[PDB]
């Protein structure tokens, strides 16, 4: 699980953009209040090879 | 003598810092703590 990827963002990366940001992605009407929930997702995932 | 650049400038995320100290030019992008106004206290 030590190898990871981003699955969601506001918009696609520019050439050689290197964004570490770990803040909850808001994908709709509800605010995220600093936690995962409805319309509110943590942006990173693991491959688990 | 210097500049901060970034999005939030919060001393938490990735953010460019440039400082001239006369002996050197020092550049950082650090995901690290700095002052909210890091003036050179001569
Ligand atoms: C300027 O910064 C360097 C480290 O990059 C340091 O070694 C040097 O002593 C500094 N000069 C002054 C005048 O503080």
């Amino acid at each position: 699980y030590n190898y990871l990827f981003r699955l969601f963002r506001k918009s696609n990366l520019k050439p050689f953009e290197r964004d570490i940001s770990t803040e909850i992605y808001q994908a709709g009407s509800t605010p995220c209040n600093g936690v995962e929930g409805f319309n509110c997702y943590f942006p990173l995932q693991s491959y688990g090879f | 003598r210097g500049w901060i650049f970034g999005t939030t400038l919060d001393s938490k995320t990735q953010s460019l810092l440039i400082v001239n100290n006369a002996t050197n030019v020092v550049i950082k992008v650090c995901e690290f703590q700095f002052c909210n106004d890091p003036f050179l206290g001569v």
